[PDB]
């Protein structure tokens, strides 16, 4: 019929790419299809695995003859859900269309119906897909068994629509589909390489196809491995084919396709380049150049990360085992975002203080009332699942319930965190870091003695006490941030001034800051316990608050030429106003 | 004792639509 | 459009349609709204039974009679039948042309008013497949201009959930609230309607019957509003006389007939208890004493409380009686309650409070709130008492339940009404609330560590105060403390169990005979003051039921026989003289 | 049902709102009273007022058939009401009246069947007899206060044992002809008494009529030859036993020999502790022999002793000998007070309410079984 | 399955409420007894009273599908009952009967499919055979006591190992011919 396209007819005339691999998965389909009862195969796989290719490829074997005798005359038809629902405008009209196609196929023997995205039509309740209650017109044919149907449902939907419904599950044979191995991915592209080469009229290099798959899966982090490779290869050929007006380069290179991935990934070409060793070698020089202070703390972190990326040790274990421990306001948070920005991995911030209540711990694994909402899953699990290359920043870990510490111990040992929904998350490529603002109270604690001059200077001991000895064994090394120097604080003040100057440029108002003014801001905006945290408020109240009063009315409305000074006797800031 | 948990019940909405007829002549 | 709309004035002229008495304030406000320049469309919003249709339909009756302002005279009021408009609206535009033509007639005369009862229905009527063209949109532009006047009538629920949704239509309609009338205002209404009901049944109503019907319905019929509620008692009362023989009581219906009708409607015992029930009620104490011994004080409280209710001295709004039977174990606390309902022939509402040990379990009694899965089920206690308002409520082992459950019974004993999740109010006025508790059993049976053993009877009372808040205990009529079964009453209990055994054996066809000497032996063998009379149920089972069971299955007792039991003084053991016969 | 019928005639003869409603639990013959009214009219037992009256049963399903076009249902509904009003002596009977609340509903229209009939009930032109259960009457019907006000509720209650036997005697000629058998006077008496004592979750009229009807098919179809024309008390007991899963008069049958060897067989499988086997075997004998409490279980024994002495073996080997399901419950799980919900299910309005209770559902599935609560002290 | 079948035949021969319900866990031959009853009727193993009776397997999904109107369901549904009502010996088989109780043909209303057959079943006009699991019987079914009253309950228990091996032997010719293979007796056990 017009709704469905005959895959066998299409394969006979060409236009269908060949299927490479998937022998073990494809053979399972032939096994269940030949069954007398419960012969409806179900292709449960994640998006991009190539579920449709397995169905299209199966038809190629029938026309070619590489199937049993029973499957010789078999014909596979792909149902177009869009054609049925389109133009109905009446709940039930869609059902009438399905019956006509079903009756036609039921008459002919040895007929199969490849229902793509079957989950859309059989959704339990209101859905954003088919929006049709096709449960009524799906169980009868499945129960009758006259015509067998192939369903390309996703792993998520299968766990809810098929599992909950006994009729669907009892008349469907699950066929697990997994992503192919990296070595298998290149073989798939090599087989399909001539088709794309003949179209673009360009020849791809063997090194490009191999390197493209490695950087595609890591930098894009959007789709699955099979879809990325086919997309980048097609994208690369198109770009080089029309890059110059007259010139052209039939050959391809790794550096050429790297620029293409930058656009779809929205990352600079330098980071997208396969130069992880180069960035790792100069990791300390980059962080020290981007941020100042805590040089000793930063240098120790680079040596440890190099040990994990070398490949030694157990691969299942997590790559990141670092426990930051120092006063806040010294840039402890900034190194976590700068490290991710340089390496290209994403940044995931999970504040432990919010996850303080015992009940809140459960949210990480799953929402308490989320029975209908199984798509979101656990808060921690979903972030890791979507982003397998991202830094995890845990703040105020010292103030957490005891059960929370055990959750971290499990991943540090096995490297895999299970989910109640059943999703499998891997921390092998996820770096884990946590900060603790402990020991600062002990240092700032006023001594009970008469002289009060007693200093502790042993805050590291308190860190080991707040954490159990078991946790200390798992972590290889802990990072310690030393107290900042008054000279370093002056550079932090300039950072806020630069941002203020840029904001004023849009209005044509200048800002001059004296060297003596910076000293007042540094002392006022720096606290021993909070570090540079008050600097944001101190800069705003001292500089921005009065400015707005004059900017709203006064000489500063136009002309700019702002000037700031401080009286030496009273040590108070006075800002001169010029028109 | 641990706190109790309450579960809500959502009701689906579906309605039937009449049909007017127009004779040709 | 004569088939779709009827002329109320014509109907009221040839006949009569519920003559309206009073409602001068309500009708004056409606006439004021109808005399406005724009949006002169009153909306009689009120609860069912408050005379909404009477005010609109009665306006026509007043116009024909002549007791209306001159501005309202010469006007014709028409009632719209929405069902007749959509009769043959198969083809497109049949409803629009039919409805629009009807409005033209009103505009032409410019002195006609339209009465649309259940006006909430026209909001969505006329939509064919997916269109918003309906009576609401078709009338909307004609109501804001004042060309026509339309009177509406709808309930609060329909007005709030449906009519209020359409803000445009609601603005055009001036909500005229109708309030339930007072007791005095209702008797004059019945007097005005009485000539219409008397002719239908060919009976006459007395001045006292009307006053009693209104007062009695308000007290017991708490599910409907006063105007309709009182009329139901009057209309149904006259029907009884018609069905009865023409000679016995067909002329008039006395006040006694009114109370009888209300009692059947509310499923409560009627006033002026007949001599038949009096004999059973008077002998209730004696009959109970033949099944429960040693607790005559408790039987007196239960029987006396029921007598006060039937006699007419019961509480105004509290239940018949609220008691907390506390005592030792196996002393008759639950048996007296189980044998009270049977004596009176009423349903037994037995609730095991050992299940309501958690705070969240309270939802079973009053039902889950709206918006949850358990809303359809409803409360088990509210539903049980609504079906059987005259029954005995037994809460066995109430102390085991959580203290939160006790708070629920505060209004059950102080006001007598419990509000279900759906909003209905259960009635416990004719329910004999009985509660049993074994609090202090450990303390009372404990032995003090001292030379002089102490009377720990006063320890259970202290536990009753710790478990039950004072507000709960104050509501109770009285707390009855059961006493341990003495040796004299234990003999009577043995006879009771032996009698039950004979009933079991009678079905099999064998008769049991036990000598008085054997009965005394069983009593002394199983007499345990601390454990009550339950051990006595086991000394008989092991001694009598066990041998008989073996013989019934394997012995002469298979067929009907005459077994005898005797005690040998030499050995002091039971002898069973089984006989085949 | 003279008292119930008497009130119905009184309501039907009212000036206004003469629409009686029959509200009662399922199985109390609510439809029989409404349908039986027509039967009495033919015989003439009803008064002269009710004579020359016709009772019609409304088929809401047929009324809503082929009404896809706008105004089709309104025409059919307003056509029937005209017939009733014109006759002035006809009565309408709507079985399962809770369905007219949403009947005829449109996409956004609120013109339901109840709204159309509403103005005709208060006026008193037509008389309608309804029959809805308590659950449907409250959740679906009571919600519409306007419609409920136009109906008069009549509470029907399950007749007593003395009244039920009279009902079966009147219906017996109908079942006897169909099953070509005769029911003895004692058989009918036994069915009512046995059903109350054993059959549960059903009301007495339905319960007694189920045993009588099922008993006719058994005697008529179970024996291929040498059929029993009459139906004695022995047959009724077996039918009740199948419905309730336990017999009351077959104890002196081959099962009699099983009870004798029950004590000896248990001794072979479990050595020592003879006093415990005597308690279980004697309790079953008394219960089966008809000497049971009739208000308590067969037996409640707290076997206490050292580990490995036979506490959890005699019980496991008691079910196998008797051929009954074993309801094994490990009390080690119910360590806290909140675990009681698992036994009797969660209350309404909380998660797990639909799951129900494990102990209650298990006993309902297997009423005849051994309930074992291992390690009760740990709970 | 003679024991289970005998109970069903006894219920079907009843004057009223002759609507047996097969209650059993998943994959316990819930529909093998209803479908097989027709096989027995054709062969003749059933009693004489049950001869000349026709079993109809209703499809709720197909019937309910394509309505797209308020009265289309009742039009076709009542037509089905009219056919069964005409033939006193006709018997209906409703697989997965729990579907109609939840939402048969109405949402946000009360005109369900079960209510239509409630008066017919009470009068014995038509015979209906239902099949529902224990989980779908305690939660979905039994909520509307009226419908549960009409339908009798027949307990279905999972068969023993000795019973299943005998069942597979009867099914061997169908499966063997379909696959053109032979199954050894040892392999089945
Ligand atoms: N094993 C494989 N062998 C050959 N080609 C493959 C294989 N896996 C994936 N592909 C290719 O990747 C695509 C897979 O088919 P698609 O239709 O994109 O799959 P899909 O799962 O329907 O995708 P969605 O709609 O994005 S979830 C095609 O371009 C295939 O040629
Ligand atoms: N002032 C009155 N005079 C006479 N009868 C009255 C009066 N007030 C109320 N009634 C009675 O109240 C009834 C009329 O109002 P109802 O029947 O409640 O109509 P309604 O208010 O339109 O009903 P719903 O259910 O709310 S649409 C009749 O029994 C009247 O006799
Ligand atoms: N005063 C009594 N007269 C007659 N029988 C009695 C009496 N007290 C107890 N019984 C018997 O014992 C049982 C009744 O015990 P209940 O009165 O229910 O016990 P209770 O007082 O509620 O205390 P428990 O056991 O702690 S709940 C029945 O078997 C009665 O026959
Ligand atoms: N007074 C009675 N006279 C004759 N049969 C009766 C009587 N009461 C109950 N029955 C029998 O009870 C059985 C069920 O009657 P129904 O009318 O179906 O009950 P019901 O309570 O109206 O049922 P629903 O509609 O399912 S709530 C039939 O066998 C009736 O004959
Ligand atoms: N009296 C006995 N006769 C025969 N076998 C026995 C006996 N007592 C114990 N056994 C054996 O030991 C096993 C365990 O005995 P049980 O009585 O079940 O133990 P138990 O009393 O549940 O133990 P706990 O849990 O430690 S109190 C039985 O299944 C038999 O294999
Ligand atoms: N070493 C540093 N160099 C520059 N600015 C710094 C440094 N340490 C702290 N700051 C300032 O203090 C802020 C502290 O980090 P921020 O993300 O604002 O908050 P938090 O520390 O609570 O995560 C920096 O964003 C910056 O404004
Ligand atoms: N007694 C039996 N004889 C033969 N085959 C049987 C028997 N019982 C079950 N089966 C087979 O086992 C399966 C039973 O499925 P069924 O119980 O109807 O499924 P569901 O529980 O999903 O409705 C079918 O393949 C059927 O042929
Ligand atoms: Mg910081
Ligand atoms: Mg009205
Ligand atoms: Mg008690
Ligand atoms: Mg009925
Ligand atoms: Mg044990
Ligand atoms: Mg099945």
């Amino acid at each position: 019929e017009n709704f469905t396209t005959n895959l066998n007819q299409l394969a006979r005339v060409g236009g269908i790419d060949p299927l490479i691999g998937r022998e073990k998965e494809l053979e399972r389909a032939i096994q269940v299809l030949c069954r007398r009862r419960k012969n409806n195969p179900l292709l449960v796989g994640e998006s991009g695995v190539g579920k449709t290719a397995i169905a299209e490829g199966l038809a190629w074997r029938i026309v070619q003859g590489d199937v049993p005798e029973v499957m010789a005359d078999c014909t596979i038809y792909s149902l177009d859900i869009g054609s049925l629902l389109a133009g109905t405008k009446y709940r039930g009209d869609f059902e009438k269309r399905f019956k006509a196609l079903l009756k036609q196929l039921e008459q002919d023997t040895n007929s199969i119906l490849f229902i793509d995205e079957i989950h859309t039509i059989i959704g339990a309740g209101a859905a954003s897909g088919g929006q049709v209650d096709a449960a009524n017109l799906i169980k009868p044919l499945l129960s009758s068994g006259k015509i067998r149907v192939i369903g390309s449902t996703t792993y998520q939907e299968f766990s809810n629509i098929f599992e909950k419904d006994r009729a669907l599950a009892r008349r469907f044979q699950k066929i697990d589909i997994t992503e192919p191995s990296i070595e298998e991915t290149v073989q798939i592209i090599n087989g399909l390489k001539p088709k794309y080469e003949a179209h673009h009229d360009v020849r791809y290099t063997a090194k490009a196809v191999r390197a493209a798959v490695e950087l595609a899966v890591k930098y894009i982090n959007d789709r699955h491995l099979p879809d990325k490779a086919i997309d980048v290869i097609d994208e690369a050929g198109a770009r080089a084919r029309l890059m110059p007006v007259s010139k052209r380069k039939k050959t391809v290179n790794v550096a050429d396709i790297e620029s293409v991935v930058a656009r779809i990934a929205r990352i600079p070409e330098k980071s997208v380049s396969q130069s992880d060793r180069d960035t790792l070698k100069n990791l300390g020089d980059r962080l020290k150049m981007l941020v100042f202070g805590q040089d000793k703390a930063i240098e120790a972190l680079t040596e440890a990360i190099k040990m994990a990326r070398a490949g030694l040790g157990h691969e299942h274990k997590p790559v990141g085992s670092f426990l930051f421990a120092g006063p806040t306001g010294v840039g402890k948070t900034e190194v976590t975002v700068q490290l991710s920005k340089a390496l290209g991995i994403e940044l995931l911030r999970f504040d432990m203080s919010e996850y303080m209540e015992r009940h809140t711990v459960s949210r990480l694994i799953g929402a308490p009332p989320g029975y209908v909402g199984f798509d979101q899953g656990g808060l921690l699990t979903d972030a890791v699942i979507k982003h397998p290359h991202a830094v995890l920043l845990l703040d105020e870990i010292e103030k957490a319930h005891p059960d929370v510490f055990n959750i971290l111990l499990q991943v540090m040992d096995n490297g895999t965190l299970t989910d109640n929904n059943g999703r499998k998350a891997d921390f092998r490529n996820v770096v884990l870091v946590m900060t603790t603002n402990a020991g600062v109270r002990e240092t700032e604690r006023k001594s009970i003695g008469l002289i009060h001059q007693d200093n502790s200077t042993d805050a590291m001991e308190e860190i080991k006490k707040i954490f159990t000895p078991e946790f200390r064994n798992r972590l290889d090394n802990i990072i310690w941030f030393d107290h900042l120097s008054t000279d370093v604080i002056h550079q932090v003040v300039d950072k806020f001034i630069v941002e203020l100057q840029v904001q004023l440029d849009q209005k044509g108002v200048s800002l001059e800051v004296s060297q003596e003014a910076r000293n007042w801001l540094a002392e006022k905006g720096y606290d021993r316990a909070m570090g540079a945290r008050p600097m944001a408020r101190v800069i705003q109240d001292n500089l921005k608050k009065p400015l707005a009063n004059e900017l709203l009315f006064g000489s500063l409305v136009d002309g700019g030429q702002v000037t700031v000074a401080l009286d030496k006797e009273k040590n108070e800031l006075t800002y001169g106003f010029q028109s | 004792g641990k706190t109790n948990d309450w579960l809500d019940f959502d009701q689906l909405a579906e309605e039937k639509v009449r049909d007017a007829l127009k004779p040709p002549s």
